[PDB]
């Protein structure tokens, strides 16, 4: 009869949604996601600034930064800050949009809710929209596979890519730099390059136009010793990871001396060893060293009696781009060191790169080298990462683009053919089906909107406009003038984009709010 | 000052008689309410957050019952009852609790009249005994029959269970994919030689099966970029010993007078790994694997000769790939032969969404391949593998069991009509009974009806019209909002799910009923 | 979006509104049927108050949920209109409202099952009206001590049954009342009823008269007058007032004597006046002064004060005597006519209980039924008196609408069946709605059953199988019967047994029960409000 009973514990506190009361309040948190990310879309577009919980600050365009540093609570605006960081580690920029893409669709989603749709047709529909889209991009995408050496289809991509990020300033030539990086260390035999070998290292200080890649590795440590010679035309090098130290079985172990001739005999093998080794790394006709660990103080200055400058605490990483670099080997003992597994390289030389802080060291190696390090400087701490973040996501895209290689104009030209594609299907839909082609079409539509935005025009005549050419020409290659110039031939304004990357973007949005319709109950307890 | 002496504890409850049976029926309905959505090809999955803020979405409902951790004592048999089927057959874990709370529900208003729980319980235990074999009598094999490929059967079982879940617009292909895959699984059957690899990023449509074995992992020592990532035919060595200078082997403390005997020693010592990392060489291999951690220095010999490596392997991993290229794990590095040596038709190691993966397959014989799992999104990655498990455990069964029964709730009308004509028979008071559990039993279409926003009265009617005499398997169809032949349209579900599900649901019933008060203690 | 509360929407609601329904139905599912067992209230600070009658329980039982406060209004007016069946409504009311939504629950669209139920009403007060009896053929006081008794049983007073209907019986015939000319009224609650705790019901008697809970004014003032003057007067009785602001201001004073003297000689010559006429007893609502008590003393006459209004309404109505809440005239000078007067063959204050209540004995004008209560505690006499009310109104319902109803669960045994051939004609999906209005109302035996303590589907369905057959064979005059029964266990025909209800209780009941259900059914949100 009547009287409450427990259920579940904290019953009071476990409070519940259910159905379309739920869905509409999914809707509008994902609407305010979208509102909150719309603005940093485009060239035209305005960026965010993040406030760590520690108090640090951080200033960036990428939304997969924007949503990873935010402390949601709401747990769809988790779910789209995972859709963001998925998007981003699989391609790189376009997260710049993604959620834009999803909080759109989600909001028109509403729209037909609204008319009482049951949300299961409504993501059955959209998942044909989706597969409609991607095999007309396909259809009307172009290639860079025909290309020559890629040297500026890969140039411009960069160019476009880098569009939206603030270190456009000289972005000419960071598009040269991630170019030449990604070719110098791309696999073409295997169309992948792993990003381990890219040495991203920015540096306060200096203009932002004095970043430079550098064919060589660079490493945050001074010379072992401070009066070695600064400079080294020759470039002999050793790589050690034992210690210039008497040797140590790891096990527990320690010797037991007992007599004075004892004592005696291990004082002089002190030096001895010391000795040896010395004589060991100028046998080998090395010129320079690098160890990974500490230097007993005595070994490191009989090493500056031989001429052969070294540097003492080296991070395994660093050391072995420069074993890659250099073209050598890493050696475990001296004994077992000889010249064949000696590194050589053009130029090492230190930099007082700051004006009054401690030093840096370069190594402009001159053969080929399967990696390379890229060095950033400016005026900034958030503007070298934000050129961090901006220069990372470009090597991405070239890297996807090395993967597949045909892309399509950007400009939102591309979605905005796939629209009309869509909305032709929309006639032999039939039915109800027909209203979530339409619908995702109009969803679709609001990239065009979005730039168009952020470009102060209006943006409906710009984007009616832009149907209307696309529809009396064919050429699927008229986006929106973004940087106001009189030719919406995209193509000739050289903005392009992956083919896998507005797939992928499309593809993955389908999914994400193809399961946001999938959901209606849910169960928060009270904090 | 006397005072009386109390009984049991002080604010011990109690609760006896026919409230106490119809409050704990009110519960397992209350429960059903919380899952009553959740089944259908347009059914529904639910989201619940722990209190450590931890999001998990899932639709398949014993999963979610273990998430919503029950207080009430009679409703943890309900959801016992979830994990029973889980472990056994299953989707319609979500039907199964459906079928418990309504045969409550329809004997609730004869409880309310004063009958001995223990006449329900045998009515019920009857009727089941029944319904179970009426359902062995029409169960379908295909065997016997000529158009049946030994996975077609498979195929269809795999595409009726799977179009409730997160992927029901993949069913065409994740059928696919799982058939081929378990298919290899013989003769073990366990699932735990094909693990679920929940890659982030990517569109599902781009989840991968490899024929062979995958890891998510690596560790990064010196060189393990500096060797070739490339071996185009090469021999897995595989080391459950470590590799490394007395890092974690037996603890000793060593007395060395000669200052050369020092020298000599940790000579030694780094004799012993040079001698296993000859032993390693020498056999010939180029691949090696360790579930232990791996010296930087023999990284290093293998990176300058050009063998591959790694360290730290899951031991699950490694188990998978030594059953799968066919060589066994070994600890003495000194007893290698080649005999031990696994082989691999091509080795690779491949991005994919900025994780460093390993890559070893085409192996002819190998019983035990991967899912490389595609997703954009952490809660995919959980419910995908939630639903596949699914496939994977339903469709290993049915190769186990070539018996198959139509869907759409079909069997459920079918035993409806065959119960109700049955209660005809016997007269008193046992007749109402089977009368009620029939009315119960019909649940499972009008909630998928229910879900589908249809009249399912007008569907329920029709039903039954035409399934007294026209045809066995005509159940709902989603899309064409009626009756149809499902079995032709091939909605098939495995005959031990919908068993096991009846069976269970009649012992719940008899569980709760048998039931008359509780007694609580702080 | 609202402040101070929240709302709740579809299911959650409807559950939760029948969740409260069937808990105010369980609160009284044990106090209906010759063997209901009745309720008590430990109030909060020990006034308890035994009661089965379910209106008395409902409205000392504190409410806060919406639908259950329908509900206990609409026990209320059941009340209001019947007097029993509070035993019953609430019951239909809740078992109708369970299958409407359990209809409901699935999807089923409400405002079909709205009318669906107003014709299943509709259906069911007609085939009633083919299936009255009527009691003038039968004899009056037999059928009347029927109803009595069969509303005698479920409450405290039933084993004394055979006496108190024909206690009930004889008082409700005193009463007769000659209406708007052209009916024969019977008013209730015109009876008085008198608790006095200490003897049984067994000694409980009935008076052929009126009877006062007052007492002798003046302890010298006589107790027992065999002459019938009695005389009422609402006009009080005090040395006067000037009664609005006459201030009384002195220049001569000689005279304030004087003035004093009248001041208490007016209500002396108003005395005289009364007292001359001859005229023994006196009855008044206002005060009594001891100025006016010993004047009567020394005239011996009877006088009563504080009586209650309707009292010697009643007591005007009686012996004929006229209300006078003055003295006056056609002619401004105050006077007192004989012709005023009322009779009665007896007036006398009696000790029942150490206590001193009036009796009056036989007004000549129009015969008066009073009954005086005998008991254990308060507790009883004052639920048994709750019991006689109800009682009475019965009573007056069969006689003011000759026509009678059988007892015991047999309006619903043949409902049930009647309805659910009738619903097959409708064709429309209304006829579900019809069904289960049938099985619901089958509610009554099953709680008759459960409370009795038998098997109760097995009773319930002999019950359907004999009027299933009563539907069978069209020549019923051997093939219609009507009955059930609990002390046996066993079916019977209640018309035999003299087991009969109104007619008026069940009809307004079923009405009632239809008008709360549409209430309720249409509901599907409720919106709080944290006070202010």
């Amino acid at each position: 009869y009547g009287r409450p009973f427990l259920i579940i514990k904290d019953q009071d506190r476990k409070s519940r949604l259910m159905g379309l009361e739920a869905l509409k309040s999914h809707i509008m948190a994902a609407k305010a996601v979208a509102n909150t990310m719309r603005t940093s879309l485009g060239p035209n577009g305005l960026d965010k600034m993040m406030v760590d919980k520690d108090g640090d600050v951080t200033v960036t365009n990428d939304g997969a930064t924007i949503l990873s540093m935010m402390d949601v609570d709401h747990q769809i605006a988790k779910l789209m800050v995972e859709l963001s960081k998925s998007q981003d580690d699989e391609i790189g920029d376009g997260t710049t949009g993604v959620v834009v893409l999803a909080g759109a669709l989600l909001e028109e989603a509403e729209q037909l809710l609204d008319r009482g749709i049951h949300p299961i047709r409504i993501a059955d529909g959209y998942e044909q929209a989706a597969r409609v889209a991607i095999e007309h991009l396909d259809k009307i995408s172009d290639s860079v596979l025909v290309d020559i050496k890629d040297t500026e289809p890969l140039i411009q991509t960069a160019k476009t890519t880098l569009g939206s990020k603030v270190v456009n300033s000289c972005h000419r030539q960071m598009a040269e730099i991630a170019v030449n990086a990604v070719l110098t260390v791309a696999d073409m035999e295997r169309r992948d390059v792993d990003f381990e070998l890219i040495k991203v290292e920015g540096k306060v200080g200096g203009r932002l136009e004095d970043t430079k890649l550098i064919k060589g590795v660079i490493v945050d440590k001074d010379f072992s010793h401070p009066q070695m010679p600064k400079k080294v035309e020759d470039a002999k090098i050793a790589i050690l990871t034992c210690p210039f130290e008497p040797p140590k079985p790891k096990t527990k172990h320690k010797l037991d001396v007992t007599s004075v001739e004892d004592y005696k005999a291990l004082q002089k093998y002190e030096k001895e060893k010391f000795e040896e080794m010395i004589q060991q790394i100028k046998e080998t006709g090395a010129n320079l060293a690098i160890c990974q660990w500490g230097f007993d103080d005595e070994a490191n200055h009989l090493l500056l009696q031989n001429n052969l400058p070294a540097v003492r605490w080296v991070g395994g990483p660093e050391i072995e781009l420069i074993a890659i670099a250099t073209g050598g080997r890493i050696v475990p003992r001296f004994s077992e060191l000889t010249a064949e597994k000696l590194g050589f390289a053009g130029l090492v030389q230190e930099i007082s790169f700051g004006t009054t802080k401690d030093k840096m060291l370069v190594i402009e190696q001159c053969k080929n080298s399967r990696a390379v390090t890229i060095f950033i400087r400016g005026g900034n701490k958030m503007i070298i990462e934000e050129a961090k973040r901006s220069l990372h996501d470009a090597l991405c895209v070239i890297r996807n683009l090395i993967r597949d290689n045909r892309v399509v104009y950007g400009g939102g030209a591309a979605e905005i053919s796939c629209a009309l594609a869509v909305s032709q299907e929309a006639d032999k839909c039939p039915t109800l089906e027909q209203y979530a082609m339409r619908a995702f079409a109009d969803a679709l539509e609001v990239i065009p909107m979005a730039l168009s935005e952020n470009s102060g025009m209006n943006p409906i005549q710009t984007m009616t406009e832009v149907r209307a050419r696309q529809v009396k020409e064919m050429n699927p290659a008229l986006g929106i003038d973004c940087l106001h110039k009189g030719t919406n031939d995209m193509k000739q304004q050289h903005v392009i984009e992956t083919l896998i990357g507005k797939k992928q973007q499309i593809s993955l949005a389908t999914q994400m709010v193809r399961m946001i319709l999938k959901i209606d109950d849910i169960r928060k307890p009270g904090e | 000052m006397p005072t009386p002496v109390i009984l049991l504890k002080e604010g011990t409850d109690s609760s006896q008689g026919i409230p106490q049976l119809v409050s704990n029926i009110s519960a397992c309905q209350v429960i059903a309410e919380a899952v009553r959505t959740t089944l259908g090809p347009r059914g529904m999955d639910k989201l619940i957050v722990d209190g450590r803020g931890k999001a998990t979405i899932s639709n398949d409902g014993a999963t979610i019952l273990k998430l919503l951790d029950v207080v009430h004592p009679a409703a943890k048999t309900l959801v016992d009852i979830a994990k029973s089927q889980d472990a056994e057959v299953g989707d319609g874990t979500t039907s199964v609790t459906l079928l418990a709370a309504e045969f409550l529900k329809q004997v609730k208003p004869y409880v309310e009249e004063g009958l001995h729980p223990q006449i329900i319980i045998r009515a019920f235990r009857t009727a089941t005994q029944l319904a179970v074999n009426k359902i062995k009598e029409i169960a379908v094999t295909v065997k016997k029959a000529d158009k049946v490929e030994q996975r077609k059967l498979l195929e269809k079982c795999a595409m009726t269970a799977l179009s409730s879940k997160l992927i029901s617009q993949q069913k065409a292909f994740f059928a696919k994919m799982v058939v081929d895959a378990v298919m290899m699984l013989d003769d073990l059957l366990q699932l735990k030689m094909i693990g679920i690899k929940k890659v982030q990023g990517g569109a599902l449509e781009d989840s991968q099966l490899v024929a062979g074995v995958a890891f998510k992992k690596t560790f990064s020592y010196a060189g393990f970029e500096m060797q070739p990532k490339k071996y185009h035919n090469p021999k897995i060595a595989l080391l459950n010993v470590e590799l490394e200078l007395k890092a974690e082997k037996d603890n000793a403390e060593i007395r060395v007078h000669t200052v050369e005997d020092y020298q000599a020693i940790v000579d030694a010592e780094w004799n012993i790994l040079y001698d296993k990392l000859e032993k390693i060489h020498h056999s010939g291999a180029k691949v090696v694997l360790s579930k232990l951690p791996i010296g930087d220095v023999a990284t290093q010999y293998f990176a300058d000769r050009d063998m591959f490596c790694a360290g730290r392997v899951p031991e699950e991993d490694l188990k998978r790939t030594m059953m799968a290229c066919g060589g066994s794990i070994q600890t003495s590095v000194n007893a290698l032969s080649a005999d031990v040596l696994g082989r691999c038709q091509v080795f690779e190691e491949t991005q994919i969404g900025g994780e460093r993966y390993n890559f070893f397959t085409g192996c002819p014989k190998a019983k035990t391949c991967t899912f490389i799992l595609r997703g954009g999104a952490e809660q995919f990655m959980e419910e995908t593998e939630r639903s596949l498990h699914d496939a994977i455990m339903i469709v290993r069964r049915a190769i186990k069991n070539d018996s198959v029964v139509a869907g759409g709730g079909a069997i459920e009308m079918e035993l409806s009509k065959y119960l109700r004509d049955y209660s005809r028979t016997i007269p008193g008071k046992q007749q109402l009974l089977i009368g009620a559990y029939a009315k119960a039993l019909e649940i499972i279409p009008r909630q998928l009806c229910d879900n589908a926003g249809f009249d399912a009265t007008n569907i329920l009617n029709k039903l039954r019209a035409r399934h007294a005499q026209g045809g066995t398997w005509y159940g709902v169809d989603i899309n064409n909002e009626d009756i149809a032949d499902n079995f032709e349209a091939f909605v098939w579900e495995p005959a031990m799910v919908r068993i096991n599900a009846l069976t269970a649901a009649s012992e719940a019933a008899c569980l709760i009923v048998s039931v008359d008060e509780t007694i609580k203690n702080p | 979006l609202s402040v101070f509360g929240d709302r709740s929407t579809g299911e959650t609601i409807r559950s939760q509104n029948v969740m409260a329904a069937a808990s105010i139905a369980n609160i009284v599912k044990s106090s209906l049927g010759p063997v209901g067992l009745d309720k008590m209230l430990v109030d909060d600070i020990g006034d308890v108050t035994i009661t089965n009658d379910g209106a008395t329980i409902l409205k000392l039982l504190e409410v806060e949920h919406p639908a259950a406060k329908v509900l206990c209004e609409l026990a209320d007016l059941q009340d209001k209109e019947v007097g029993d069946g509070t035993t019953s409504v609430v019951i239909i009311a809740a078992e109708l409202l369970k299958n409407a939504d359990e209809l409901v629950k699935q999807k089923i669209h409400p405002t079909s099952v709205i009318s669906g139920y107003r014709l299943a009403c509709k259906e069911a007060v007609r085939y009633i009206n083919e299936n009255l009896i009527v009691n003038t053929d039968e004899l009056g006081r037999d059928c009347l001590i029927n109803a009595a008794k069969t509303s005698m049983s479920s409450k405290i007073i039933g084993i004394n049954g055979d006496f108190f209907a024909n206690m009930v019986v004889d008082a409700v015939l005193a009463i007769k009342y000659t209406d708007i000319r052209g009916q024969p009224r019977y008013p209730v609650n015109s009876v008085n009823i008198l608790k006095a705790h200490g003897r049984s019901q067994m000694e409980s008697m009935l008076i052929s008269g009126y009877a006062l809970n007052c007492v002798v004014g003046s302890q010298g003032m006589p107790k027992r007058i065999v002459n019938a003057k009695i005389a009422c007067l609402d006009f009080s009785l005090q040395k006067t007032k000037m009664k609005l602001g006459v201030q009384v201001v002195i220049t001569d004073p000689e005279k304030l004597d004087q003035i004093r003297q009248r001041e208490s000689d007016i209500t002396k010559e108003r005395i005289q006046k009364i007292l001359a006429t001859g005229a023994n007893v006196i009855l008044t609502t206002g005060g009594i002064d001891d100025m006016c008590l010993k004047y009567f003393v020394e005239a011996g006459a009877m006088a009563v004060r504080r009586v209650l209004k309707r009292d010697l309404k009643r007591i005007a109505k009686a012996s004929g005597a006229t209300i006078l809440s003055t003295l006056a005239n056609l002619e401004g000078e105050e006077t007192f006519e004989a012709a005023m007067l009322g009779q009665a063959e007896e007036v006398v204050q009696e000790r029942i209980c150490d206590d001193e209540l009036i009796l009056i004995k036989n007004t000549k004008a129009r015969t008066s039924a009073s009954i005086i209560l005998r008991g254990a505690n308060d507790f009883m006499c004052d639920e048994m008196e709750r019991s006689l009310h109800d009682a009475l109104c019965v009573v007056k319902r069969v006689l003011e609408s000759k026509s009678v109803v059988p007892g015991g669960g047999a309006v619903e045994a043949a409902l049930s069946i009647y309805l659910e051939n009738y619903a097959t004609s409708m064709g429309s999906r209304e006829q579900l709605a019809i069904a289960e209005f049938a099985r619901s109302l089958l509610v009554i035996p099953n709680t008759l059953a459960v409370n009795a303590a038998q098997d109760s589907t097995d009773l319930v369905a002999k019950l359907r199988a004999f009027h299933n057959e009563a539907q069978v064979n069209p020549e019923r005059k051997n093939l219609k019967w009507i009955g059930l029964d609990l002390s046996n266990g066993k079916p019977r025909d209640n018309k035999q047994a003299g087991v009969f209800e109104p007619t008026i209780v069940k009809v307004k009941s079923l009405k009632f029960a239809t008008e709360a259900a549409i209430t309720i059914l249409r509901i599907d949100d409720l919106i709080k409000l944290h006070p202010e």
